[PDB]
C-alpha cells in the first residue's frame, strides 16, 4: 500500500517474541525504509512474519525472496519437518 | 518464498 493507509498487516506482533514495534521502529536490513521485511509462513492457512524477529540475516532473507520454496517460521518449521 | 519489502536498495 502507498502513503498513510493500512498498514496494520506491517505492524502486528508476528510471534511471541516479536520485537518490531510501530511506535520504535527504524531499517535494517537494505531493503527496507519505513516499513518492516516481512516472510510468508507456510504454516496452515499461512501468515507473515517479521524477517528480524525470526533472527535472519539480510543473505539470507535475500535468498528466501529469490527462491521459489515455501519457507516456516522459528515457531512452525520444526512441525514442517516432523 | 513470498516477502515484502524485499527490494534492492
Ligand atoms: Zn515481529
Ligand atoms: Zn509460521
Amino acid at each position: 500500500g502507498p502513503l498513510g493507509s493500512p498498514e496494520f498487516g506491517y505492524w502486528i506482533t508476528c510471534c511471541p517474541t516479536c520485537d518490531v514495534d510501530i511506535n520504535t521502529w527504524v531499517p535494517f536490513y537494505s531493503t527496507e525504509l519505513n516499513k518492516p521485511a516481512m516472510i510468508y509462513c507456510s504454516h496452515g492457512d499461512g501468515h507473515w512474519v517479521h524477517a528480524q524477529c525470526m533472527d535472519l540475516e539480510e543473505r539470507t532473507l535475500i535468498h528466501l525472496s529469490e527462491g521459489s520454496n515455501k519457507y516456516y517460521c522459528n515457531e512452525h518449521v520444526q512441525i514442517a519437518r516432523a | 518464498a513470498r516477502t515484502k519489502q524485499t527490494a534492492r536498495a
